[PDB]
């Protein structure tokens, strides 16, 4: 079976949420 | 000069398969404990971070610490003419914008080589702590590989949950619903296929597929993936490269 | 409620491959002597039996007649989720809509469950008259699948010529025409291998390569196909499922 | 060689024609 | 009449591969001598030509010279319709609006003939200057597929220069510059293996890679390919297809 | 895994007529 590529969910936070420069 | 002379080509090659869709430009930071990649992806969503240590090639010089952007696609169409057994060389001139790449065979009777146009480029970098995370899961790269792929025919979100029995991997969309259970495979020594839960405490994270899905592309470069996690932090998504570094991929959960 | 252990789960992979080109939506008869499809295809051209006789299960137990509501895409879909060697369980629930599938894998490792919906949908049946073939031809499916592939690119329908010291396929069409000349032989060593012709009289028929195409899909289950053939009467090609059932396929000849 | 796929002919009678319903 | 029948019926299904995609329709001239094509490409840039000799054919029989006007996809098909594995006999009568082949299989059980229609053509011939070249280059078929390959990534055209030592490849365009450097091999084994140059004059010339791609469809014909340049003289690309003839294309350099 | 990149044709290219003559 091969990649059924999905949509970015709603709810999704960046990464630079959690991290800082 | 910066020069560095790896017998395995091959994994150049896997690691900018593994970038290549995620990221379009990066700096590649070039110092002589060896070279490093930080850098988020296109939409600001995962973060990716490459380690190869100098200790791991054939040969490495660096007069002095360097910073590359490199054109990610550009770099991985390159590397694509690039054969399999290949020894692979990265040649770098200080004044240079240019990055030389330099493929010889064990035909030993052919030689390719490159140079491709460098770039000036801003380098954000954030700092990732160390840490201890709740549940750890030892598993094969392939059987990751499968399984974020088959579930994304079920929904957008995986569930991935612990306890010291096994992991539970969840989905459900208007389709139905699937549960996969991989229950432990610690005891046997099991060097490529065994499963390790090193659960401090249980964990219960929601991740998208999507994502997930463009991290095993990374599955050419180990036999096994590490998942770490805790509430409400981010994973860490993690292939050894053969004692040479790692490549981890950071991708934060639901709420 | 209705369950079903499966070894060789492979096998429903196969069929619904098999299938979903023909036919969307397809309601399947659940009795105790096994599980049972008849559908017409989404044109209302062909017509397509499927029998899995319950002895074929090393598990088998069914109370209540049941008729599940499925779109074969879907389960199609979820199908593939399964590995080649797992073993699928099919389980359901009376008066219920929905459907459970278990994948357990051949290590012993690893158990995926999937939670299909059921649907609304009400099919008509045809009574497919038991009667008697005056050509029927064994042959391997491999082969037949070939030629039907070829003539294909010939012209829009073969016809099958069927005489007793052979089988003729011909077509015509803008580029030419063609005749595939296959030899009754009997005397092969391991008897996939043959061409076989009980025949009682002989016939030559006019059938569509579109159709012949959607059911050479099968063509995996069985490495042998048979052709009944009679004047002005559906064919029947069918392919037996190593003695658990068959898929058989009807389509009518010219005129 | 790959499957070509043909149309349905002008002639393809339905199953429905030499079948009983239901 | 003209009859030939060919042991190897593979021959003709390369040669189709070959061809197909680079020329639509071509005259097949044919004489007691053997089988003979020549014709220019769709947009009139290089030149292919054909020589199959009635030497190297297990059954040849011309009687009168006649030209066959083939769309050579069409041909592509039909000869699609037969293994690897068969024999191939091509009959055709004198004024034919018809080209009839035949294919028979290792236990001649199935044996398959096709009629391709054939048509007309207003296409007159190109003489073909006999020269001696600045260099002739002789390596592995698939080394120089490859090489034609990896460099269209690097851009529109190729360099190829000549030296005693060894010939080199390179390009460049947006992405970077790139080379590939040749030796020239000391072996003896093995032939397949080899590389050998006849150098006259160095020569340094350019073409498009377009259409080396497009030659290299003949590398299944030849384990080893052969390149005849001289300055501002069009390049001869020859793939020799054993014991019978050859298959040459012929190619405009820069300026 | 490298496919062609099946390429355009140089503004400069010549055509074989123009270095071969009709027999």
């Amino acid at each position: 079976n091969p990649v059924c590529v999905r949509p970015t969910p709603k709810w999704q936070k960046g990464i630079g949420e959690f991290f800082r420069l | 000069m910066f020069e560095a002379r790896l017998v395995q080509g091959s994994i150049l090659k896997k690691v900018l398969e593994a970038l290549k869709d995620l990221i379009n430009e990066a700096c590649w930071d070039i110092s002589s404990s060896g070279v490093n990649l930080q850098s988020m992806d296109s939409s600001h969503v995962s973060l990716v971070q490459l380690t190869l240590r100098s200790e791991g090639f054939d040969t490495y010089r660096c007069d002095r610490n360097l910073a590359m952007g490199v054109n990610l696609t550009s770099m991985s169409k390159i590397l694509k003419c690039a054969g399999n057994e290949d020894i692979i060389t990265l040649r770098a001139e200080d004044n240079a914008d240019t990055l030389a790449l330099v493929f010889e065979a064990p035909n030993q009777e052919k030689v390719s080589d490159y140079e491709m146009k460098l770039m000036d480029l801003d380098v954000e970098q954030l700092g990732i702590p160390e840490q201890e995370y709740s549940c750890v899961v030892k598993m094969p790269s392939g059987e990751f590989a499968r399984i974020c792929r088959d579930l994304s025919h079920i929904g957008d979100a995986v569930v991935i949950s612990c306890a010291k029995d096994g992991v539970k991997f969840s989905a459900s969309g208007e389709l139905g619903n699937g549960n996969i259970k991989l229950s432990q495979t610690s005891n046997v020594d099991k060097e490529e296929e065994a499963v390790t839960i090193e659960m401090n405490e249980p964990v219960q994270l929601t991740f998208a597929l999507r994502y997930l899905n463009f991290f095993t592309k990374a599955t050419p470069l180990s036999s096994t993936v590490t998942l770490s996690m805790s509430a409400d932090v981010p994973l860490v998504v993690e292939y050894k490269i053969a004692d040479m570094g790692h490549l981890k991929y950071y991708l934060a959960p639901k709420i």
